[PDB]
RNA sequence: UAGUUGGGCACUCUAGCGAGACUGCCGGUGACAAACCGGAGGAAGGUGGGGAUGACGUCAAAUCAUCAUGCCCCUUAUGACCUGGGCUACACACGUGCUACAAUGGGAAGUACAACGAGUCGCUAGACCGCGAGGUCAUGCAAAUCUCUUAAAGCUUCUCUCAGUUCGGAUUGCAGGCUGCAACUCGCCUGCAUGAAGCCGGAAUCGCUAGUAAUCGCGGAUCAGCACGCCGCGGUGAAUACGUUC
């Protein structure tokens, strides 16, 4: 049931509690960040491609 | 470990009393790295050993060490079908090791509410020769003398 | 003047950096700086699995450099040679 | 001896009236301070000017067998109106939320592994 | 005439001037007794003055921030065999053999993930 | 609990139906999906059948049972033992 | 095992962002306008062998640099193809748009081409092994320090999934100055997908 | 009163560019080898500490619910909208945790020292109100400037005196505070009252070789609200390794 779940939690909400973050790029709803409306999953898949900038893999 | 012997790491003196022995009996009195309660526990003793005699209580305490440090002990040896205790020499690091370690442990174990007063309590008994750390020290040497059997091993 | 750049790689932002100070100076003005400032970082942990695999991770940061430059009693040229001036997309700029 | 309870004689006043149903650490300080009393005597000490002071103070609050009529009242209202808390009181349940798959063993008694 | 040293240890950062005096060692303005209360962690710092033989001779003044008591403590030891070396160039060797010039590199080893510590692990259960 | 400014809640749709019928000699049910609504006052004497899930629940609102919400008396989970 | 990507292990080390733009607020916006930039271009402009899309924002506007090895055809002929995109990215992006043709030279050196020319191959039921080998070929003639490249799923219609690569000089994944291009390509087959990776080591940074 | 203001960046610090360790130097051993042992100098010595980095493959291992996809199936339905309920149900069994069983402690008062981080309708100073959770007027800060953030262990005094307790804080009653359209099922926090088991845990079993374990707090992601979880941070800070039979 994506499709009409992708729609749904693009309309305005009902009640302001309801509107949740899906990932844009997939729209996966759970695991999303802020800053750049994606998944655990595309972030990582895209962070690879150098796509995000200014992240890179981290170690210290 | 299998590479072999390591480094053992120094410990600096006390600085009341100038002993690294001090110091390693405050480690082992020491509860989560609460140092600060360690060493008050065992300056507060040394005191109390100071008051219940009138000898320094870094004499009281080393005389309690050559009570308790043992010098066999049984090594567990597993020999096909039968596992039994091969008497063994301590080396002086492991001996003041287990007598730290047994006179802490039963100092603990004693019944005066303050661990400052079980523990000079169990200092002043031991450098007397008695007291659960001496016994423990009688027992260690008791179980050798019986497996004395196995001394070529 | 004061200017803070921002930038995620350094390498540009002293490049820039020194483009300011070198117009700005050039042009009669005396400047402070560049001066370095704490480099920002944030700390992204991902589950490197898509499913279950909890414990295997995959560390992300992001590391925003930043400087600053304190040009002192501009001249008029200064209004205009450090817009002229054009820095990379990279490179963040505020003024005053 | 203050609310028909033999509080204990050795302690400080403070903890001795916590042996009253109803009095608590904040309640004893409270009636402590109106009354006039020190926190630090023991209570063998009270003599029956401060004893009676305790008392007059005490008689104030709700205590004792009264308390407990009051909570009960509450309970078996619960239980009578059909509530839903008042089910979790009848059948031995968390009342207030708790997930009870797991632990629930206050209110439930010993695990009975059968 | 002062000498100046920089001592670090953990994440403390002691700056540590000596000047000839009595020995008193103030740190952020106020005495070595109030701000380390702790006795063994002063003798710590006052260890370089007795392998140089200058006990008595200098006055200490501390600024240092960061870390804690034992961290900072082991900073302005560093800080006063740094500044002692200023004092005497030939304090060096005894400085040396004692390990005082030493900076201890031990820090808090980062978290792993995975790990509830730098190492310590979730309790494990075969079955 | 609910911050007292804000006052008690009600929903407004079931509040008007019982609003409807307060003068009234003999009452009927009152359909209600308002589990979170409180039992006011003015609902006693009234029966309000409140949906459990499944089914409307008749609850009897007696005087005893004011400030809780309707859906105290509408239990959701079934359960007879194991 | 599973390993690092090649890119993404480089990228802050030798490899630069394609995303050349910095934002705080907008970082949010400005991402997701370039994943529909990206997308867009890659469904206008699938028959050019289109590699790289570098982006750049100034601003309200948005430079776009477009890796091409078949520069002729996405300009068109004066500028018509090209011309042509700038306003449809314009609507899409809803700002101006500058677009920035570059030349791939030695296009047989880029994963993302070299992949995406085995995937057609194995659509057109050409031999998976005769598909990596050739490209091999291509790569090492036109100068890698070496190529390797893998080919997984029901090969040749097999029932049983399978991986079959190849590799020719030098591919050390682990040697972080190298830079080693990496691409990973599905074809889609009639009995479903088929990943087509490639990884190509160039003269190490 | 204040690093406050003037003045100076010296020190610290911030950050770019660099310097430094390379068995390079010295003694011994070694097959004129590799290398090993020790030494000097040095902040650091032999991979300095930690991290990232995971070969060909293995388990038809996991994932068709991230995404994609062959084939199959549904199509006024297995699609789609809504309100309510459920995913938090509890005779029971197990995994991982948290808090305890006290005086190396509990309580009260006084006093000191971090780091990583986060912040615009957000972080919120100061003042005032409230026992408190918090509220109110209002201030600075898109920030090494303002704020969250005076860290807790700690230290110094007073108290309690071995007691299921002034230990423990489960459970319940009542009264509140917040966020939200709403907290009954299902929230977190507060006050008052209540004050359960628990006296250190059978067979068995787990982690850890130092700045580690142990213990102490602090920040963050998700997030209106909501973690004892997760990620990261610093404080304090040990014991032991004879050895390779098992
Ligand atoms: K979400
Ligand atoms: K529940
Ligand atoms: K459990
Ligand atoms: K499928
Ligand atoms: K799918
Ligand atoms: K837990
Ligand atoms: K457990
Ligand atoms: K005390
Ligand atoms: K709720
Ligand atoms: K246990
Ligand atoms: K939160
Ligand atoms: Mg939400
Ligand atoms: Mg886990
Ligand atoms: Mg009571
Ligand atoms: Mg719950
Ligand atoms: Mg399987
Ligand atoms: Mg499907
Ligand atoms: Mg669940
Ligand atoms: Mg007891
Ligand atoms: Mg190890
Ligand atoms: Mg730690
Ligand atoms: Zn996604």
């Amino acid at each position: 049931a994506k499709k009409s779940m992708i729609a749904k939690n693009k309309r305005p909400a009902k009640h302001s509690t309801q509107a949740y973050t899906r990932c844009e790029r997939c729209g996966r709803p759970h695991s999303v960040y802020r800053k750049f409306h994606l998944c655990r999953i595309c972030f990582r898949e895209l962070a690879y491609k150098g796509q995000i900038p200014g992240v890179k893999k981290a170690s210290w | 470990p299998r590479k072999g012997p390591v480094a053992k790491r120094d410990v600096l003196p006390d600085p009341i009393y100038n002993s690294k022995l001090v110091t390693r009996l405050i480690n082992r009195v020491m509860v989560d790295g609460k140092r600060g309660i360690a060493a008050n526990i065992i300056y507060n003793s040394f005191d109390i050993i100071k008051e219940s005699t009138g000898n320094d209580p870094l004499e009281v305490f080393e005389q309690a060490m050559k009570n308790v440090m043992p010098v066999l002990e049984v090594k567990a040896r597993r020999v096909g079908g039968s596992n039994y205790q091969v008497p063994v020499e301590v080396r002086p690091e492991r001996r003041t090791t287990l007598g730290l370690r047994w006179v802490v442990n039963y100092a603990r174990l004693r019944g005066e509410h303050t661990m400052e007063e079980r523990l000079a309590k169990e200092i002043m008994d031991a450098a007397n020769n008695t007291g659960a750390s001496v016994k423990k020290r009688e027992d260690t040497h008791k179980m050798a003398d019986a497996n004395r059997a196995f001394a070529h091993y | 003047i004061r200017i803070r750049l921002k930038a995620y790689e350094h390498r540009i932002l002293d490049q820039s950096a020194d483009k300011i100070v070198e117009t700005a100076k050039r042009t009669g003005a005396d400047v402070s700086g560049p001066i370095p400032l704490p480099t920002e970082r944030s700390l992204y942990t991902v589950i490197r699995a898509t499913h279950k695999y909890k414990d295997s991770r995959e560390q992300f940061e992001m590391r925003t450099h930043k400087r600053l430059i304190d040009i002192v009693n501009p001249t008029p040229k200064t209004v205009d040679a450090l817009m002229k001036l054009d820095l990379p997309s990279g490179v963040n700029i505020e003024i005053k | 001896r203050i609310a028909g309870v033999d509080i204990p004689r050795d302690k400080r006043v403070v903890v001795s009236l916590t042996y009253i149903y109803g009095i608590g650490n904040t309640t004893a300080k409270k009636v402590l301070a109106n009354v006039g009393v020190s926190e630090d005597v023991r209570v063998r000490d009270l003599t029956n000017e401060q004893t009676d002071a305790i008392r007059a103070e005490i008689d104030k609050l709700k205590v004792e067998g009264d308390l407990r009529r009051e909570v009960n009242l509450n309970i078996k209202r619960l239980m009578e109106i059909g509530s839903y808390r008042g089910i979790r009181h009848r059948r031995g349940l968390p009342t207030r939320g708790q997930n009870t798959k797991n632990n629930a063993r206050t209110r439930k008694g010993p695990t009975k592994t059968v | 005439v002062q000498y100046s040293g920089t001592g670090r240890r953990k994440n403390a950062v002691a700056r540590v001037r000596l000047v000839p005096g009595t020995g008193k060692i103030t740190v952020n303005k106020k005495d070595v007794e109030e701000y380390i209360p702790h006795a063994d962690l002063r003798e710590v710092i006052n260890q370089p003055f007795g392998v140089t033989e200058t006990k008595g001779a200098y006055d200490v003044i501390v600024n240092v921030n960061g870390g804690g008591y034992a961290g900072q403590s082991g900073a302005i030891r560093h800080g006063i065999a740094r500044a002692l070396l200023q004092v005497d160039p030939d304090f060096r060797s005894a400085l040396k053999r004692a390990g005082l010039l030493t900076r201890d590199a031990r820090m808090v080893e980062r978290k792993k993930p995975g790990l509830k510590k730098a190492r310590k692990a979730s309790q494990f259960s075969k079955r | 609990g609910r911050s007292l400014k804000k006052g008690p809640f009600v929903d407004d749709h079931l509040m008007k139906k019982v609003e409807a019928q307060q003068g009234a000699e003999k009452k009927k049910v009152i359909k209600t999906w308002s589990r979170r609504s409180t039992i006011f006052p003015s609902f006693v004497g009234f029966t309000i059948a409140v949906y459990d899930g499944r089914k409307h629940v008749p609850v009897y609102i007696q005087e005893d049972m004011v400030g809780h919400k309707l859906g105290e008396f509408a239990p959701t989970r079934t359960y007879r033992g194991h | 095992g599973q390993k690092v990507h090649p890119i993404g292990m480089r990228v802050g080390i030798i490899r630069d962002w394609d995303a050349k733009w910095y934002a705080e607020k907008e970082y949010a916006e400005f991402l997701h306008e370039d994943l529909r930039i990206r997308k867009f271009i890659a469904t206008k402009l699938a028959d050019a062998a289109v590699s790289t899309i570098e982006i750049e924002r100034a601003a309200n506007r948005v430079n776009i640099s477009i890796h091409t090895a078949k520069p002729g055809m996405v300009i068109g002929k004066g500028g018509s193809e090209v011309e042509n995109l700038r306003k449809e990215l314009n609507k899409l992006t809803g700002k101006r748009v500058h677009i920035n043709i570059v030349e791939i030279k030695k296009p047989d050196l880029d994963a993302k081409l070299v992949g995406e020319g085995i995937a057609r191959q194995l659509e057109n039921r050409v031999a998976f092994r005769r598909a990596q080998k050739q490209a091999i070929q291509r790569a090492m003639r036109a100068g890698a320090k070496g190529i390797k490249t893998q080919v997984s799923g029901r090969l040749n219609g097999a029932d049983i999934a399978r991986s079959e690569g190849y590799s020719e000089g030098t591919v050390p994944l682990h040697t972080l100055r190298a830079d080693i291009d990496y691409a990973w390509e599905e074809a889609d087959t009639t009995y479903g997908k088929l990943g087509v990776k490639v990884w190509i080591y160039r003269g190490e940074i």
